[PDB]
RNA sequence: AAAGCUAAGUACUGGCGCGAGACCGAUAGCAAACAAGUACCGUGAGGGAAAGAUGAAAAGUUCUUUGGAAAGAGAGUUAAAAGUGCCUGAAAUUGCUGAAAAGGAAGCGAUUGGGACCUUGAUUCCAAGAAGUGCCGCCGGUUUGCCAUCUAUCCCUUUGCCUUCUCUCUCUCACCAGGUUUAGGCUUUGUCUUGAUGUAUUUCCGGUUCAUCUUUUUGGAGAGGUCAGCAUCAGCU
RNA sequence: AGGAGUGUUCCUGUUUCCGAGCUCGGUUUCUGUGAUGCUGGCUAUCGGUUCCAACCGACGUCUUGAAACACGGACCAAGGAGUCUAACAUAUGUGCGAGUACGGGUUUUACUCCUGUAUGCGCAAUGAAAGUGAAGUAGGGAGAUUUUGCUUUGCCAUUCUUCGCACCUACGACCGACCACGAUCUCUGAGAGAGGUUUGAGUUGGAGCAUAUCUGUUAGG
RNA sequence: AGCAAUGAGUAGGAAGACGUGGGGAUUGUGACGAAGCGUUCGGCGUAAGCCUGCGUGGAACAGUCUCUAGUGCAGAUCUUG
C-alpha cells in the first residue's frame, strides 16, 4: 500500500506515476482541541448571556 | 435526475410553466436561425456584430502546418530546461544553451523579462523585442531550419 | 407531559367536489381553475389549509393519552424506548406475528413502557 | 480520532438510526438516551458510555465504558470495558463516582436512567 | 393594512450559509464563527464570508503576484481564502509565511525548499487569533473568459465586450457591423 | 494512366447457435405469453383482433330426494369450495334488510344540538408470604491494567552511510558516478506501546448461598383525572 | 397564574420614628419580583366516529368580462402529455492547477487497475493578406498598524500616518492594423528617435481544464 | 432559545416536504398468516399523506440513507373495457 498511494507528507507516489495523497483544508482534525487551547481562550470575552 | 426537474413539481398546474394566454406552440419565430434578416434583426445587431457579409480574400486548399508556429515567450525559457540554472549562476564561463525547438515552439517573443545570466537561445523566429532582451541579459541568439 | 391540547380545527379539509362525483377522491388538492370559488376564496364554502392553522410547537404529534407515539417492530426496538417511556407510548407493528407480540407485550412491561395496541391477538 | 470528524461522516446515516416522524433514536450500547447527537453518541465520540441491564436475563446492571485517553482505541476487544451492578439506590454513589472519573457532564442524566434502570427481569 | 414597501420583511441578497458537503470545510467555519462572534476583530468576521464564497471568487493567486503584494512586509503572514498556485516564470521564489486554503504540489515544493513556512488556517488561529499584524488578500475576481463577455452587449456603440462567437479568424463576425465598408461601425 | 489478382483489421434489426439485463409484467412487452399473421373484413392490392392463473393431488361432487330436463335440497371430497371464463375479487351499477330524511331539486360551508355507536385508591410508599432473578464475596480456570516507572517509532533533526528503485537536458558520455522520489537495513539528537508493579474488571463451570430488584395477594399510610363554584391578584376593557 | 422547596440576605413598594440639611441616611413589622387559595359533583360524565335536524350563509376553459341563452363534461375502473441525444452559455458542487483529460498492458473477464505517443481546449493577440507580435500612476476602498472619545480588562470612533487587497472611476505606457514622419548604418533591408479628434473581441507578473446537476437557446417525432 | 415587525394573490419564479416502480447499502416483518381489498374501532399531520383495531385473504413485503425513472389525473367531441 505504501509503494502505492506514498507517503502523505512534496514528492510523488511511485506506481501511481504523479499522484500526491491529498491534504485536507486543516492540519489538525477537530474543533475542540484548537478552540480550547490557550492561545484562543485567553484573548475571546467572558460570553454573554441573551 | 428527472427528480429534480421543474416538471415534477411544476406538474399539477395546468399550464405547465408556459403561461395561459401564450401557450407552448409548436414553432413561433421560425426554425434556426431563420429571421435574422428580418424579423430577428435587433437580436442581431448587438449580440452578433458583423454577422452579414464577406470580407477577406478566400484561400482555396489552406493547409495548416504551413502556417502553424508556436510562441514561447523570454518570460518562460527557464521553465524550459532547474539544475542548469545553478550551474549557469556559477562560473561566468560557457552557457546553458535552450533549444527551443526540443520542448516544442518555433518562435520567441519578448512579453517578460529575465535573468541577468548569460545564456544561448536557439529558435526558428526571434521578435525584434526579443533580441533586444536577451542580448541585454548577455545571452546570444541563434537560428536553426 | 400531557400539557394542555389545543386544535384549531377538529374537520379535515376535504376535497372540492368529493361530495358531488365519485371520480374526485377526499384527499385534498388546491383548485387551480382560474374561476374557480374556493381558490378566490368566497363566503360559504371549503376552506383551504393555510400555514395559520399549524398546532402547537410543544404539542405537535402528540395522542390524546399525552405521549408521542413511536412504532415498533421486534423484541430488540422497544429497548430504545427505555429513558424515554414516560414521553413515548409504542404502536405494535401492522404486520407481528401472535408469537411475537407475546414476547414484545411482555418484554415491554418488564421495562415499564406503555404499548398502544393490547388485547392486539388473542 | 477526531469525534467532529466522525460525527460529519455519520450523523445523517448509520446501521442504528431508527426514525418515526420527527422522533429519530440510536440503537447502539454506548449511548444514554438513545438520542442521535455527537454528545451521547457510541460510534462517534471520545469516551463515550452506556448504563444497559446487564445481559443474563437482566438481572443486574453494567457500566459499559472505553479506556480514557482513547488508548486501545484500534483494538475493539480491549478498548471496552465493562462493570457490573446491583440494582438499588445505594449503589447508584458507586455509579455515580465512576461516570464522573470519564465523563463530568454526562453525571446527570446517568442518575436520570439508573433510577429508571433499577425498576427493571425476563 | 399598512402602507410598506414589501412589508418587509426584506432579505439580505449574500449567501447566509455554507454550500458544500465538504466536512473540513465546514469545520473550518465553525472555528470562524465561534472565532468571529466572540473575539470583535474584524478580520475574523471578513474571513468567515470569504471561506462561504463559490470557487470564481476563491481564485487562484500566484506565487509571483504574492512576492509583490507582501514586498515591503516581509514579517506578515500572507492570508489568502483562495489556492496558490506556482508561477513558472517566477526564477527564485521569495520565501514568506503564506496561509491558504490549498497549495498546489509545486507550489509547495518551491516555498518549503526557499525557507518559506505554508500554513493552513486552523494553524493561523493558533498563532493569530485576533488577526494581529496579517495581510488579507485576494485575487483579481473579474478576471476570466466568462467575465469578458460581460457589460454592454458587443454591438453597442464604445463596448469592449467579447461576442460569443463558435470560432475565430475572419468568415464570423467581421463584417455588416464591424467595418464601415459594410453598412456602419458601432 | 488508358490491362489484371490479393488475406487481415471493418460492417451485420436476416439465417443459425450461445450468454446477459438498475428493461416490460397480460389495456404493458412484438400485432401475436394460448390451434397469431390465427379468427374475421375486403373483388383485390391489402386490413387484422380478442383470448394467461381451480387444486399439492381431479380427490371434478357417486349416493337419497323433487323435476320433463336443466338445476335445486340433503349428504360427500378437500387445508378451503377454491365448484369448471373456477386465485385475490375494487368501483360504477342492481335486489333485499335495517336506519333515517323529503310542501316545485339535492349536495355543500360555519355553529351547536339530537339519535345510534365507540371509549376511560393513577403514580407510588411501608410491612409479611410465595413465585422469579440468581450480583459481589469465597475457590479453581481466564482476560483486561488505574498509577508510579523504564522504553520503542510516529514525526522532524540531520548525521555516518550502504542497498534497490525512480526522475533528471548532472558529468568524458556509448558506460559508471552525482543529485531528485520511493522503500528497506542502520544512525547522532530532543495527547493511538511494549515488557515488569497489580487500583480495578470481564468471562467460565462446580458452587458456598446470599444480596438485589421484578411481578403478584394481604394489610397499613397516601388520589389522580375531568367539569364546575366562590375568592385574591396581573393585563386589556 | 399551578412538579417541588426553603425566605426574604439583596431589590422595589407600602410603615414604626430616629437623626442630618420638601431632600438623603439608619432601623422595625407587613407584601411583591419568589401568590395559587379553599371546596364540591362523576369515577359515568367529559370526549370521539357516524347519520340527521335547525338559524345564517352558499349560482374545466378562452376572455376586459362566465352561474350564463359561450364550448367540453351520463357514471366507474385502468391507460394518458416538457422526454432522450447533440452544440453552446451562465450559475453552483468536486478534483487537479499553467496546466488539464482511439489504443495497448492486466483481469474473476461489458466492472476495476495501470500506462507509452499524440491531439483537444488553455498558456497571446492582430491584420483581407504578405506578415508582425505586449511603466505604471491617481481617487474611493476590505483589512492590519499607530493613536484620540465612553460603565471598568470592552465598546465605537474616521483621531492619526503606515501599507492599502479585490473592484469601480480617471489617465497613461507597450503590441497588431490604418495614417504620417526618419538621425544613421552591413542601404531589395535594418533603425536611434518622435507622433496621430483613428482602430482591436489587445496588454499590464497568467486561470484554465475535466467532471456532476439545474436553467436557457437551437436542431431533431 | 429569545425579541420585534410582518402575513391577499392569476401568469410566472424560487424554497422545504408528501407519495409511486426499480438499483446499491443497512435494519427488519411473514403459513401461529405477507401483499391487496373493505370498514361509524380509531389516532396523527396546516396539507400532500402516514400509523393502526376488526373482517376477508393465502405468499411474499416494509423502515432508514443514497442512486435511478416509462413516477402522482376530473376534464383532452381523450383511449380500452
Amino acid at each position: 500500500l505504501q509503494l502505492l498511494f506514498g507517503r502523505h507528507t512534496t514528492g510523488t507516489a511511485q506506481l501511481k506515476k504523479g499522484y500526491h495523497l491529498p491534504r485536507a483544508l486543516m492540519s489538525n482534525a477537530d474543533l475542540s482541541r484548537i478552540v480550547n487551547s490557550e492561545e484562543i481562550q485567553r484573548v475571546v470575552r467572558p460570553a454573554r448571556v441573551a | 435526475t428527472t427528480r429534480l426537474r421543474k416538471t415534477r413539481k411544476r406538474r399539477g398546474h395546468v399550464s405547465a410553466g408556459y403561461g395561459r394566454v401564450g401557450k407552448h406552440r409548436k414553432h413561433p419565430g421560425g426554425r434556426g436561425k431563420a429571421g435574422g434578416m428580418h424579423h430577428m434583426r435587433i437580436n442581431y445587431d448587438k449580440y452578433h456584430p458583423g454577422y452579414f457579409g464577406k470580407v477577406g480574400m478566400r484561400h482555396y486548399h489552406l493547409l495548416k502546418n504551413q502556417y502553424t508556429c508556436p510562441t514561447v515567450n523570454v518570460d518562460k525559457l527557464w521553465s524550459l530546461v532547474p539544475a542548469t540554472l545553478e550551474k549557469a549562476e556559477q562560473s561566468k564561463d560557457k552557457a546553458a544553451v535552450i533549444d527551443v525547438t526540443k520542448s516544442g515552439y518555433f518562435k520567441v517573443l519578448g512579453k517578460g523579462d529575465l535573468p541577468k545570466i548569460p545564456v544561448i537561445v536557439k529558435a526558428r523566429f526571434f521578435s525584434k523585442i526579443a533580441e533586444k532582451k536577451i542580448k541585454a541579459a548577455g545571452g546570444a541568439c541563434v537560428l536553426t531550419g | 407531559v400531557k400539557r394542555s391540547i389545543v386544535k384549531k380545527r377538529v374537520k379535515s379539509f376535504p376535497r372540492f367536489q368529493s361530495d358531488r362525483y365519485k371520480r374526485v377522491k377526499s384527499s385534498w388538492r388546491k383548485p387551480k381553475g382560474i374561476d374557480c370559488r374556493v381558490r378566490r376564496k368566497f363566503k360559504g364554502t371549503n376552506t383551504m389549509p393555510n400555514i395559520g392553522y399549524g398546532s402547537n410547537k410543544k404539542t405537535r404529534h402528540m395522542l390524546p393519552n399525552g405521549f408521542f407515539k413511536f412504532l415498533v417492530s421486534s423484541p430488540k426496538d422497544i429497548e430504545l424506548l427505555l429513558m424515554h417511556n414516560t414521553k413515548f407510548a409504542a404502536e405494535i407493528a401492522h404486520n407481528i406475528s401472535s408469537r411475537k407480540r407475546r414476547e414484545i407485550l411482555e418484554r415491554a412491561d418488564q421495562l415499564n413502557v406503555l404499548v398502544l395496541n393490547r388485547s392486539a391477538r388473542l | 480520532v477526531s469525534s467532529e470528524l466522525l460525527w460529519q461522516c455519520v450523523r445523517r446515516n448509520h446501521c442504528f438510526i431508527r426514525k418515526f416522524n420527527g422522533i429519530t433514536l440510536s440503537a447502539e450500547r454506548m449511548n444514554l438516551t438513545n438520542k442521535n447527537t455527537l454528545k451521547y453518541s457510541g460510534i462517534a465520540h471520545k469516551q463515550p458510555l452506556g448504563l444497559n441491564r446487564h445481559g443474563a436475563n437482566n438481572g443486574c446492571i453494567a457500566l459499559v465504558t472505553v479506556q480514557k485517553c482513547s488508548r486501545a482505541m484500534r483494538k475493539p476487544t480491549r478498548a471496552v470495558q465493562v462493570r457490573k451492578f446491583k440494582k438499588s439506590k445505594k449503589e447508584m454513589s458507586k455509579v455515580m463516582k465512576a461516570v464522573a472519573e470519564r465523563r463530568p457532564d454526562l453525571l446527570k442524566v446517568a442518575n436520570k436512567k439508573m433510577k429508571k434502570l433499577i425498576r427493571t427481569n425476563s | 393594512g399598512i402602507d410598506l414597501e414589501r412589508n418587509g420583511r426584506k432579505k439580505k441578497g449574500g449567501r447566509r450559509t455554507v454550500k458544500s458537503q465538504n466536512p473540513y470545510l465546514r469545520l473550518l467555519v465553525k472555528l470562524y464563527q465561534f472565532l468571529a462572534r466572540r473575539t470583535n476583530s474584524r478580520f475574523n468576521a471578513v474571513v468567515l464570508k470569504r471561506l462561504m464564497n463559490p470557487k470564481r471568487l476563491k481564485a487562484p493567486m500566484s506565487l509571483s503576484k504574492l512576492a509583490r503584494h507582501m514586498k515591503g512586509k516581509e514579517d506578515h503572514i500572507a492570508v489568502l481564502v483562495g489556492s496558490v498556485t506556482d508561477d513558472i516564470r517566477m526564477v527564485h521564489a521569495p520565501k514568506l509565511t503564506v496561509c491558504a486554503l490549498r497549495f498546489s504540489e509545486t507550489a509547495r515544493r518551491r516555498l518549503e525548499k526557499a525557507g518559506g513556512e505554508c500554513l493552513t488556517f486552523d494553524q493561523l488561529a493558533l498563532r493569530r487569533p485576533k488577526g494581529s499584524k496579517c495581510v488579507l488578500l485576494r485575487a483579481a475576481t473579474k478576471s476570466r473568459e466568462a467575465d469578458k463577455h460581460f457589460g454592454a452587449a458587443p454591438g453597442t456603440p464604445g463596448s469592449k465586450a467579447r461576442p460569443y462567437v463558435r470560432s475565430t479568424g475572419r468568415k464570423f463576425e467581421k463584417a455588416r457591423g464591424r467595418r464601415k465598408s459594410r453598412g456602419y461601425k458601432n
